[PDB]
Order: structure tokens, then C-alpha cells, then sequence
């Protein structure tokens, strides 16, 4: 699941941490700068027949 | 409110021409021939003093740019000198800018007790220009051994590069200051 | 080209008639450290890439996509041209761009202008 | 005496006229002994001051305390195109320090004619006097006295009718503390900001206008032209055998009458206090710490004020500095450590923040001594002042940052038990709060 | 030996005839005294962090990474 | 052993070749040479921030500091000269811990914001931290922040990150020959900027992304687009002109 | 029985010509041999009373592409009288 | 209201009052659930924005 703040923002700030860290390589990120000049992810996706629920 | 950039207004602007005066010229040619002709830059101090004393106080980027195109360097240089160097005021002063606050040395002996009831009786916050545009209040340097803590510094721009005089006024009482602005609002100054 | 152990490895005919370049990556732009440098690769040249019509997913048919980056390192440009010979790959050699030690002091940056000059 | 080092003759003082009863301008100056036989003294060459100077033991004024002979000795004794430039700091930006305005209020000649012996000294062809920008009367005051020397022909082309052509100018800086550095001033004086340089390059090799050049005090050039004249066996006879003369202190703090006086170079803390300054504000007793010279320079503590002299070395050997021999006495009736945390954000707001151990280290011990100075802080919290102020200290491009983190260390040093007594009287008080 | 396998007492059962009987009179033996080193794992367990102190190596406290410079470049460098 | 990075040192003339021992070992370089320099002859890499080949020796970062036996304090070694018969030490205590010190300040202001830095995977104030820095932080008081000013098109800013390395300043002043920006401000207060609100023009001002350091320049085209680790770096040549 | 004194031993007690590189660390003994000498190393430390390896943990091989002798084969072997593990590696091509 | 976009979200959200010339955020009121700590500037006439959580913080008085 994806979180977001109380405030009704995406907590994701596209740093790819997690898609470096993810040894199935189960999640492609694409991001790009927002409108606002904010660092947002455009496409998260996680594949669910490659993920194997390691929690890294 | 001291800051390290610049936002056009107004007051002050590249637009707005500066040149320095007639009088001031000669001034300028004698700043320049204390330095080699090719060392041009090295009145760059004794030339933004100069267009601070007679621009009233204060430093507006035109004049920058002026002392720049005397001394014949990029203006970026000028702007790092001029925001480096803490006598240069780049906001627009009073017309007797008012030195208060002490130092360490200083405040043993109690220097640290006369910039409040000034603030008070003139009744706008430091860096702060009077209505009328007399006075200011600014964090002085103090210079000495400071044996009366109670020292506040006028540096006057009433008369320009003219009548510029900085003083040090010893032993002034937190009432005693009230007195010497009165004294310099009407006209007259007070001896030290 | 003497590929003989091309033939007994087990590689497909198709693939050993690849060409590759021989090069030692320079040291990156961005970073003024210099580990991962004397080290040489090859590169297949696998550009053949497309975009997935169901995620956009980068798809590939190429076998050797990642090898020459991932897994295939040489110490020495010998032992790559060795490595390329033995398995029948057409190569060409890339030699690197190796900088140069000038002379530079700190007292350069205070030089005497020189006398002034009314010209 | 050797055994008795201490007591000036009103004769054998060099700063007569320090307290201005008398004309400062030309017409004292020479009725005094200003500008006397000056042309004998720079027609016996270049090499013969030099010696004099060395034979006199002079050393530098200005905090440092280089001998001035072997100094002027490393100028270039052949020019190659490139002119030899005599640079006087009188920048004084220390707190607690008068000497530089003194002397250039009220005796503006002493310095002429000291520069225009140090130039003959060093082969110099002009001098820069950078004066701290806020004495602006000073600088008027010593402009009037430089146009009465050209007009007298004691400077310019054919100084004192010499054949010497030596030109005194007047530079000023704009309020800048880190400005009184050998480097820094030569980066201000060239138009540029005053951030000191590296050291590889020396002064003497490569500095003003990238020619050779030397920066030197107020106080070690105003002292030059009476060495020569009244000799250097005389001014060897004051004070210890490797540091002689007489020297300026601007004494100041909880002293009953603070003021500035001239006295020989080994002359006692407590006789100097004691002798021409009143008592110690509520006596000796009252005494709790001394600053010996100045804000640069560590804190020395009662028990070892007594029977100290203050020398350059004698003060060394105590782990404290002579500096510029200010003299700040604080009584029990100050808090200390208030004291040093204002030192810290004295040296944070001058820090020119050229190189990463000063521009952060300052404001990172400025920012601990607050929090101590509440007692907001762990016991473990002073092993890291060590720590940081270890780190500051000789990695610095210049010696702010050496001068930055001495004050803590000898805070720490000497009154470790009011930190921690402090911080166990702040948790005993948080602990019965809630 | 490895870890605390030294510090704890449990017996090693050996077979006779190596039939596959013996294999599971073992099978059942080594459990038992797998269940008595746990116990005795359990009764000695004392306390303390539970990684090592070097953070090149591990990562960092969440709350760490959140509030400290270094914290955090040592869990990105990690990661 | 080999120069650091294949570096190839032109002896001009045999006759002047000063010798140093960097870590024991003989090394000869010729007389103009840095202790830095020599150091990279004979395979030792020194951590450096504010020293760029290509742009005038400042040392202000104090990142270069190494022992030398005729020292009483660490010499900056990109801009110490080296002379003849000078032993230079570089994995002493004494420089460790000045490295661990100077890291430990550099450290001590800067912005907790790594995720979101365009030079997460590539910078090197991270990489000589974890080489040469030490492991835990001993500074919990307030950080200090500034404002960011628009450079242009093409210049991304985010001076909160700035070390203070004046590498921008000296590309700027000599390699760009457009004098626009500069160092303004005294003490810990200093910043980086144009002073006037104005635009990078220079045509090689793009090259300010990379000579800088740390992220607080970088491209604004190429922001938050990808990671450095995803990238596949192939060396082409240009076309755009007929320099390539 | 340890890494200390089987390395002596194993130094004096082999035929020279057999190993020609000997390491004793913490991480392992090791003993680097020629392809034609592997069997005979094995069988002397498999029957020698005072060096009885009867244990071959395993047999596994090392890619080096850079090197002229490809691949490298590693004998782990272990020695269940005296408690000891000892590592030997042979260096062969791809024919 | 799945209509708005996270960034219309966040445009809505009025800026904090701050009286100093900086503030840190943190993204939540426990300091471990949030973001890493920010400190933002507040010496511009617009609103200053969280490069983490999006909000804007405004000086109070000057
Ligand atoms: C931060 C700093 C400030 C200094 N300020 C002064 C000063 O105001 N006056 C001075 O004579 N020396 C000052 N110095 C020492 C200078 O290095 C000085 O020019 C040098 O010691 C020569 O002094 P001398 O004339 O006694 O030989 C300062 C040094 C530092 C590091
Ligand atoms: S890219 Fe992954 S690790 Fe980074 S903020 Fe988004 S979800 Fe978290
Ligand atoms: S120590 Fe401080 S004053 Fe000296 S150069 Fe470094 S930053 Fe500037
Ligand atoms: S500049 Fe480097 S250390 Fe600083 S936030 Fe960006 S990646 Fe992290
Ligand atoms: S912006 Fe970058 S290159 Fe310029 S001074 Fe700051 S860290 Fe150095
Ligand atoms: S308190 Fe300002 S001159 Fe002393
Ligand atoms: S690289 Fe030498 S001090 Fe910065
Ligand atoms: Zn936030």
C-alpha cells in the first residue's frame, strides 16, 4: 500500500530507494518534477508475481 | 533585517541612474591616484564610503554599479565587497544613523542597558527609519577599551560626503541618549 | 580470429558473429574520485530495445543486454583482446583519454600585473 | 634589574605625549624629537638598521611577537621589477584594545617617521597605513599630519633631502575584524574581500599587488626611529634577555582606575595592576580570572596570576598568550562562563567563513556555550568542547580559529567545576520541578 | 563452535547399528535436546542492542536516519 | 606503481625532478608540483572538495589535510608545494582525524534531504563520508537554511546544500569568463549568488552542475528524472558543432 | 590439529614439487598445486596418519576471465580425527 | 472527493503562521512516523514549501 499524509499528500517523494534496495526487482518508478516544482513519482508500479514480501 | 540579496523596488533599482556629483569628482580622481593605474580596484572601499556618505547613508545598487564602471571590474565584485564589510548599509538608513548595542568587553560595565528606552522613545524597531527620516538604530562595532560602557555612535548624513562625522559619545545615560536626539533633532550637536 | 573456444563453449552461432568494442570506461563528470578506473569492458553494442505495450516495461531480445556491464570485467586491455580472440568476436580497441599533471601552484592566483602601461 | 624587571623613568618612556596635553601635530613633533636627524639615519643604509633592529631584540607588536630584525631581514635585497611595499596594520579590531588610537590620535609623526625608516630598512618604495574604518578623526587627523610631512619635504621624492623617494598612503577598511590579518589585509587593501590567503605563499615573496611586501604593527614601527636614535643597548635594558623593551597596556575590567600606560616588558601581573591602576575592585581577594592580552589569547586564573610576568614567554609558558597585551580583569561578581559564550559569539559573528572549520566551529561552540551557560547541558557535553575546539585548532587557514577555540580551553581548563556545578544545580531543579 | 553453542549444555546421541531406526531414535533424541538449549537460551538470554555498533554496516534507528545527517547517508549508502 | 587515474606527468627537462616519499615509497615529480599532486603520481587518492585540476588552488574546505615530518599543524596538501625530501604521511591519526573532523563540520549544517537530491547515487560529500567520515553525529541544535534564487533555465538551485567550495566562483571568474557570480556575505551567513536578480548567460554554464560537489547545483531539464545507478553510460562523441 | 601446525607438517613432511603456493591464515589453509599433482596431493592427505583427510566437503570451480588459466577449482576437505579443515585449488582452462 | 489530485490537496492547505525566520518540519506530530527533519527559511514574501510534505510556512510578522 501507498501512504499519503493527513493532508491528502502522496508521502512518496520518488527517490527510488526502494527500487534499488528490492532484490526481485519487482518495482519500476518513473518520476519527473510537478507543476508545484514538487518531487513526485508519474508511474509506481509493483509486479505481484515477482514480488516475494520481503519487506525491504 | 540584513540580507545577501537584493529585490528591486522603488527606492532603489539598476534602472535609476547614479553618477556621483561635481564636487565628488575630485575626490574620486585623488582616491584613484593613491593605487596604480592598473590597480583600480583597490579604491574600492574609499569609493563605496564615498557613495554612501554622499547618497545619505546607505548604498542603493546603482551606486554599485557606479563605483563598478569607476574602477572598471565587474559589479559582482562591488557587490561582495559592499556585503562583506559591515559599515556598508545597503538598506536605507536615517539621516543620523544610531549605534547602540555594546559588545562583550563592553556590557561587563553595563552596555547592554540603553538600546530599549531609545527604541521605545522613537518608537519604530531597529533598521526601522523614523516617519520623518532622521534617526535609525544599528549594532555599532566598538572600538576601544570601552571604559564607559554606555557608548552610542552618530554617524551623520545630514550634509552628505560634506558634513559626514562619526562619532563615540562616552557615558550616556538610558535618558541621557534621549537628550542627545533631542539635541540632534532640533540642529544642534552634542559635544564628546 | 582463432575461435575455437566460441565453438566448444556453447554460445550460438548467431551470436558469435557479434562485434564489440574493447574500451576502459573514464572516470564519471560528476565525481572527482577515481576507483573505478584501469578496469576494461566490452560492449556488444546492445541498443535493440523497445517499450512493453501493457506497462511500458523496457523489453529486450538480446541475450547480451547487461554481461559486458554486469559480469564481464578484464584487468587489462591484453586480457580482453585475449578473451575476444579466443571467442571469435570481432573487436575493436578503444584506448582511453588519460589526463594530463600540469604544473600549479597557489601562488599563481597573486601575479604581479606588471608595471602600469599608458597604451 | 634582572631581579627587579619593572618601573619606566618618565625619561626612558618612548610614547611621550600618550595622553595628549600637548600638540600632536608637526610643531610638537619636532619640539619633542620627532623627525630629528632623520637624514643621517637613512643615509647609513639599508643593512645598518636591519642590523640595529636585530641587535635591539625588537619583537612584533602586533599579538604574534616575531622578532622585527629577522622579519625585515627577509625582504629582497635586489629588485627585480617588482617594488617592495611596507604595509602598517593599525586595523585594531580586538576588543578591549586602545594602543593603534592612541598612538595615531596624538602622536600621527612617530608613525611617519617610522615608516619612512622601515621603508629605508626594506628597500621599500611606498607604505600603505590601513587604519580600522571606524576611526574615521583618527584617519583625518593623520591625513592632516601627512599633508604637513609632504609639505615639509619629510616624505615623497627625496625624503628628509636623502635622495630616498618614499610615498605614505592612507588606506581604510569598513568595519572588519578578520581585516588585521597579515593576508586578509593585503586581500582588502587590493580591493577584494578580507579573506586571509595560505600561507606556502609568504608576504615577503607574494603579497601586495603580488610583490614582495611586509605588514607589520603600529606600535613595532612607531618605536623604529628612537631605537636607531637612542640606541639598542638602551631599549635591550627593559625586560628579559630574548623579549626586551617597553610596550603599551590598555588595562581595563573590574580595575579601580582602567587605563592605558607604557612599562617595561617583565613587569609583574599584580605590580602592574597594583602599581599604576588601583586595587582589584574589592581587592585581591576579589579576584577571579585576568584575561592577560586580550580576547585571542586563553584565561589565566588567580592561583597562577600571582608571580606571573608578562612576557611573550613567560605567558606562553603558562599556556596563555601576551597578545596585544590588553589586560581585562573579571572579579567574582561575573559569571564566567557568560563571559566566554560572548568571547564564542564575538568570534562566530567575525569569522570571514572562508574555510570549514571556522565557519561551522564557531557557531557550533557559540551555540554550546549558550546552552551551557544555563547549565543546559549534559556532563558529558565538556569532553565534546575539547573535542571541537581540538578540531577547530590547526586546521584553520588563519589563527581566528585557533584564537576562536582558545577561550574554551581555558574555560574549561581552569573552571571545569562551575560547568558541572552549574548543569548539576539546572537537572537538581528540573528533577524537583516535576 | 559457533555463536553461544559453547556456553550451553546438550548431549550429542550416537548411533550403533546405522539402520534407519537408529536414524530415528536420533531424529528424536537431537529434538529433545533441542528443546533443553532452548530453554536454557531462554533462562540466559541477557540484554543489550541486538546489531552491531558499526552503522557503515548496519543500517540506522528509523528515528535516527530522521533527525542526523550522517544517520541518514549511512541508510541511503546502505540501501 | 601507477598515477592515480592513469595520469600521464610531462617531465619537461631530468635535471628538475624533485623526490618525495608520499607513504615511504619514491616518488619523483617535478619542481612546481603540489604535495595533492604527488600524491596522485604515486597512487594515493586525497579526499578533496574545493580543489578542481582544471580551476585556480583555493583551500578552503580543508578536506586535503595530510602530515608532514617538518609540520606542527596538517598542511592542505592542494596547495602545500612540494619540496625536496619531504616525507608526507596521508593514513597517520593526525590526518584521519582531521578528516573525520572536517567531515564532521561539513556535515553539521547541511539539509537532512538525500531522497529528494538529484545527486543521491553520485555525490561526494555522501561517498567521502562514509570513506573518510566518521560514524556518529554529535550535533543536535538547529540548522541553518537559506533561499533559493533562479539561475535560468538550466540551472537548478538549491543552496541550503551548498558547501561552500567556490568551485562555481572560479569557473565563473576564469574558465566561463562571465563574471556574474560570487561569494556574498562574511562568516557562517555567506551564500552563493548573482546578487541582482539575474540569469546564467554563458554558453558554458551548464558545466557549473558539474564541478559542483554536492547537489546544490544541478540540471533542471534533467530533475528528479531518473538515478544515476539506472542510467547505461555510453562514451560518444558531439555533433552539434565541429569541435566534437 | 590447527591451522599452525598443519601448515609446518604439510611444509615438511609433501614432496616439494607438488605445492607451489601456501597460504596460513585465519579464513583457511590453502594449497595451490599444479593440475598434474592434484591426485597424488589427495591421496598422500587422504592415507598420511598424521594428515588423515577422509572427508571431500566439496568440489566447486571460480570464473576468472582475466587470467590466462580460466577457471580455478577448489577442494574443500575436511579431517575428522584432528578437527581440521584444509582448502586445495588447481587452475585449469576451458580445454 | 477522489476528483482532487493530491497537489490540489496540498494548495488548499492554508499556510502555517511562523514568528521566527525559520521553522523545522518534521511531516507529523510524532517525529519518528514523519519525514526527515526540514528546515525551511522564511525570508521571501511567498509562502516557503516543504520539499517532503508539501506545506507552506510563512513568516508571521516581518
Ligand atoms: C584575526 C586576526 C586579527 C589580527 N588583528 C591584528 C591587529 O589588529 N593589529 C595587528 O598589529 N596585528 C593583528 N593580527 C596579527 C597579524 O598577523 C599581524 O599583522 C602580524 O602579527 C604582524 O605583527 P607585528 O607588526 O607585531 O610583527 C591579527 C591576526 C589575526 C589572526
Ligand atoms: S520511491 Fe520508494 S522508497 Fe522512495 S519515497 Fe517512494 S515509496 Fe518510499
Ligand atoms: S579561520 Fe575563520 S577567519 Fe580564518 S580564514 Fe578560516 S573562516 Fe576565515
Ligand atoms: S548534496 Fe549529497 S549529501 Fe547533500 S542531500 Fe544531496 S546527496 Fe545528500
Ligand atoms: S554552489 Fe556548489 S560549486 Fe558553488 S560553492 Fe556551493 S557547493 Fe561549491
Ligand atoms: S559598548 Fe559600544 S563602544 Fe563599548
Ligand atoms: S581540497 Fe585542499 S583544502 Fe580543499
Ligand atoms: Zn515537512
Amino acid at each position: 500500500a501507498l501512504r499519503r499524509y493527513p493532508t491528502g499528500e502522496e508521502r512518496c517523494i520518488a527517490c527510488k530507494l526502494c527500487e534499488a534496495v528490492c532484490p526481485a526487482q519487482a518495482i519500476t518508478i518513473e518520476a519527473e518534477e510537478r507543476e508545484d516544482g514538487s518531487r513526485r513519482t508519474t508511474r509506481y508500479d509493483i509486479d505481484m508475481t515477482k514480488c516475494i514480501y520481503c519487506g525491504f | 533585517t540584513a540580507l545577501n540579496y537584493h529585490l528591486d523596488s522603488p527606492d532603489n533599482k539598476p534602472d535609476l541612474p547614479w553618477e556621483f556629483s561635481e564636487a565628488n569628482q575630485s575626490k574620486v580622481k585623488e582616491i584613484l591616484s593613491y593605487y596604480p593605474s592598473n590597480y583600480k580596484q583597490s579604491a574600492v572601499i574609499p569609493l563605496l564610503d564615498l557613495a554612501q556618505q554622499q547618497n545619505g547613508g546607505w548604498l542603493p545598487v546603482s551606486a554599485m554599479n557606479a563605483v563598478a564602471k569607476v574602477i572598471e571590474v565587474a559589479p559582482i565584485r562591488v557587490y561582495e565587497v559592499a556585503t562583506f564589510y559591515s559599515m556598508f548599509n545597503r538598506a536605507k538608513v536615517g539621516k543620523y544613523h544610531l549605534l547602540v548595542c555594546g559588545t562583550t568587553p563592553c556590557m561587563i560595565r553595563g552596555s547592554r542597558d540603553i538600546e530599549s528606552a531609545l527604541l521605545d522613545h522613537l518608537g519604530v524597531k531597529r533598521g526601522e527609519v523614523t516617519k520623518d527620516g532622521l534617526f535609525s538604530v544599528g549594532e555599532m562595532e566598538c572600538m576601544g577599551c570601552c571604559v564607559n560602557a554606555p557608548m552610542i555612535t552618530v554617524a551623520d548624513y545630514s550634509n552628505g560626503s560634506e558634513g559626514y562625522t562619526y562619532n563615540y559619545f562616552e557615558d550616556v545615560t538610558p535618558e541621557k541618549v534621549v537628550e542627545i536626539v533631542e539635541k540632534l533633532r532640533k540642529g544642534e550637536k552634542p559635544p564628546h | 580470429k582463432r575461435g575455437e573456444i566460441g565453438k566448444v563453449s556453447g554460445i550460438p552461432e548467431e551470436h558469435l558473429s557479434r562485434k564489440v568494442i574493447i574500451y576502459s570506461p573514464a572516470r564519471t563528470a560528476t565525481q572527482s574520485g577515481s576507483g573505478k578506473l584501469g578496469k576494461w569492458k566490452i560492449n556488444f553494442v546492445s541498443t535493440l530495445k523497445w517499450e512493453n505495450p501493457l506497462m511500458g516495461w523496457t523489453s529486450t531480445g538480446d541475450p547480451y543486454a547487461n554481461v559486458g556491464d554486469s559480469a564481464l570485467a578484464f584487468d587489462s586491455e591484453e586480457a580482453a583482446k585475449s578473451f575476444a580472440e579466443r571467442h571469435g568476436w570481432d573487436y575493436k580497441v578503444k584506448k582511453p583519454n588519460t589526463p594530463l599533471l600540469k604544473v600549479k601552484s597557489y601562488s599563481d592566483n597573486f601575479k604581479w600585473k606588471g608595471n602600469p602601461q599608458p597604451e | 634589574e634582572k631581579t627587579h624587571f619593572g618601573g619606566l623613568k618618565d625619561e626612558d618612556r618612548i610614547f611621550t605625549n600618550l595622553y595628549g596635553l600637548h600638540d600632536p601635530f608637526l610643531k610638537g613633533a619636532m619640539k619633542r624629537g620627532d623627525w630629528h636627524r632623520t637624514k643621517d639615519l637613512v643615509l647609513k643604509g639599508t643593512d645598518w638598521i636591519v642590523n640595529e633592529m636585530k641587535k635591539s631584540g625588537l619583537r612584533g607588536r602586533g599579538g604574534a611577537g616575531f622578532p622585527s630584525g629577522l622579519k625585515w631581514s627577509f625582504m629582497p635585497k635586489v629588485s627585480d621589477g617588482r617594488p617592495s611595499y611596507l604595509v602598517v596594520n593599525a586595523d585594531e579590531s580586538e576588543p578591549g584594545t586602545c594602543k593603534d588610537r592612541e598612538i595615531m590620535r596624538h602622536d600621527p609623526h612617530k608613525l611617519l617617521e617610522g615608516c619612512l625608516i622601515a621603508g629605508v630598512g626594506m628597500r621599500a618604495s611606498a607604505a600603505y597605513i590601513y587604519i580600522r574604518g571606524e576611526y574615521v578623526n583618527e584617519r583625518l587627523n593623520l591625513e592632516k599630519a601627512r599633508r604637513e610631512a609632504y609639505a615639509a619635504g619629510l616624505l615623497g621624492k627625496n625624503a628628509c633631502g636623502s635622495g630616498y623617494d618614499f610615498e605614505v598612503y592612507i588606506h581604510f577598511g569598513a568595519g572588519a575584524y578578520i581585516c588585521g590579518e597579515e593576508t586578509a589585509l593585503l586581500e582588502s587593501l587590493e580591493g577584494k574581500q578580507g579573506k586571509p590567503r595560505l600561507k606556502p605563499p609568504f608576504p615577503a615573496n607574494a603579497g601586495l599587488y603580488g610583490c614582495p611586501t611586509t605588514v607589520t604593527n603600529v606600535e613595532t614601527v612607531a618605536v623604529s626611529p628612537t631605537i636607531l636614535r637612542r640606541g639598542p643597548e638602551w631599549f635591550s635594558s627593559f625586560g628579559r634577555k630574548n623579549n626586551a623593551g617597553t610596550k603599551l597596556f590598555c588595562i581595563s575590567g573590574h580595575v579601580n582606575k582602567p587605563c592605558t600606560v607604557e612599562e617595561e616588558m617583565s613587569i609583574p601581573l599584580k605590580e602592574l595592576i597594583e602599581r599604576h591602576c588601583g586595587g582589584v575592585r574589592g581587592g585581591w581577594d576579589n579576584l577571579l580570572a585576568i584575561i592577560p592580552g586580550g580576547s585571542s589569547v586563553p584565561l589565566i586564573p588567580k592561583n597562577i596570576c600571582e608571580d606571573v610576568l608578562m612576557d611573550f614567554d613567560a605567558l606562553k609558558a603558562v599556556q596563555s598568550g601576551l597578545g596585544t597585551a590588553a589586560v581585562i580583569v573579571m572579579d567574582k561578581s561575573t559569571d564566567v562562563v557568560d563571559a566566554i559564550a560572548r568571547l564564542s559569539y564575538f568570534y562566530k559573528h567575525e569569522s570571514c567563513g572562508q574555510c570549514t572549520p571556522c565557519r561551522e566551529g564557531t557557531g557550533w561552540l557559540w551555540m554550546i556555550m549558550e546552552r551551557m551557560k544555563v547549565g543546559n547541558a549534559k556532563l558529558e557535553e565538556i569532553d565534546m568542547l575539547q573535542e571541537v575546539t581540538k578540531q577547530i585548532e590547526g586546521h584553520t587557514i588563519c589563527a581566528l580559529g585557533d584564537a576562536a577555540a582558545w577561550p574554551v580551553q581555558g574555560l574549561i581548563r581552569h573552571f571545569r567545576p562551575e560547568l558541572e556545578r552549574r548543569i548539576r544545580e539546572r537537572a537538581e531543579r528540573e528533577l524537583l520541578q516535576a | 563452535p559457533y555463536d553461544v553453542y559453547d556456553q550451553l549444555d546438550f548431549d550429542v546421541p550416537v548411533g550403533t547399528r546405522g539402520d534407519c531406526y537408529d536414524r530415528y531414535c536420533i531424529r528424536i533424541e537431537e529434538m529433545r535436546q533441542s528443546l533443553r538449549i532452548i530453554v536454557q537460551c531462554l533462562n540466559q538470554m541477557p540484554s543489550g542492542m541486538i546489531k552491531a555498533d558499526d552503522r557503515k554496516l548496519c543500517p540506522p534507528s528509523r528515528c535516527r536516519m530522521k533527525l542526523s545527517m550522517e544517520s541518514l547517508i549511512h541508510h541511503f549508502e546502505l540501501y | 606503481r601507477n598515477p592515480v587515474g592513469g595520469a600521464r606527468v610531462h617531465f619537461s627537462n631530468p635535471e628538475d625532478a624533485i623526490e618525495v616519499f608520499v607513504d615511504g615509497y619514491a616518488v619523483k615529480v617535478p619542481k612546481g608540483f603540489t604535495v595533492l599532486q604527488a600524491c596522485e603520481v604515486a597512487g594515493v587518492d586525497i579526499p578533496r572538495f574545493c580543489y578542481h585540476s582544471r580551476l585556480s588552488i583555493a583551500g578552503n574546505c580543508r578536506m586535503c589535510l595530510v602530515e608532514v615530518e617538518k609540520s606542527p599543524k596538517p598542511v592542505a596538501s592542494c596547495a602545500m608545494p612540494a619540496l625536496p625530501g619531504m616525507k608526507i604521511k596521508t593514513d597517520t591519526p593526525i590526518a584521519k582525524k582531521a578528516r573525520e573532523g572536517v567531515m564532521e563540520f561539513l556535515l553539521m549544517n547541511h539539509p537532512l534531504d538525500c531522497p529528494i537530491c538529484d545527486q543521491g547515487g553520485e555525490c561526494d560529500l555522501q561517498d567521502q563520508s562514509m570513506a573518510f567520515g566518521s560514524d556518529r553525529g554529535r550535533f543536535t541544535e538547529m540548522k541553518r537554511s537559506v533561499v533559493d534564487k533562479n539561475l535560468g533555465p538550466l540551472v537548478k538551485t538549491v543552496m541550503t546544500r551548498c558547501i561552500q567550495c567556490t568551485r562555481c566562483v572560479r569557473f565563473a571568474s576564469e574558465v566561463a569568463g562571465v563574471q556574474d557570480l560570487g561569494i556574498l556575505g562574511r562568516g557562517s551567513g555567506e551564500e552563493i549568488g548573482t546578487y541582482v536578480e539575474k540569469l546564467m548567460t554563458s554558453e558554458l554554464s551548464g558545466n557549473v552542475i558539474d564541478i559542483c560537489p554536492v547537489g546544490a547545483l544541478t540540471s533542471k531539464p534533467f530533475a528528479f528524472k531518473a538515478r544515476n545507478w539506472e542510467l547505461k553510460a555510453t562514451e560518444t562523441i558531439d555533433v552539434s558543432d565541429a569541435v566534437g | 590439529m590447527d591451522n599452525q601446525f598443519i601448515f609446518k607438517y604439510s611444509w615438511e613432511t609433501l614432496p616439494k614439487k607438488w605445492v607451489k603456493k601456501m597460504e596460513r591464515s585465519e579464513h583457511g589453509n590453502r594449497f595451490d598445486t599444479n593440475t598434474d599433482y592434484l591426485f597424488q596431493l589427495l591421496c598422500f592427505l587422504k592415507l598420511h596418519t598424521y594428515t588423515r583427510v577422509q572427508v571431500l566437503i566439496d568440489i566447486c570451480g571460480v570464473d576468472y576471465p582475466s587470467r590466462k588459466r580460466r577457471f580455478e577449482v577448489v577442494y574443500n576437505l575436511l579431517s575428522t580425527r584432528y578437527n581440521s579443515r584444509i582448502r586445495v585449488q588447481t587452475s585449469a582452462d576451458e580445454v | 472527493r477522489s476528483k482532487k489530485s493530491p497537489m490540489e490537496l496540498i494548495s488548499e492547505v492554508p499556510p502555517i503562521k511562523v514568528d521566527g525566520r525559520i521553522v523545522a518540519c518534521e511531516g507529523d506530530t510524532n517525529p519518528a512516523l514523519g519525514h526527515p527533519i526540514e528546515f525551511i527559511c522564511l525570508d521571501l514574501n511567498e509562502p516557503a514549501i516543504c520539499k517532503y510534505c508539501g506545506l507552506r510556512y510563512v513568516q508571521d510578522h516581518h
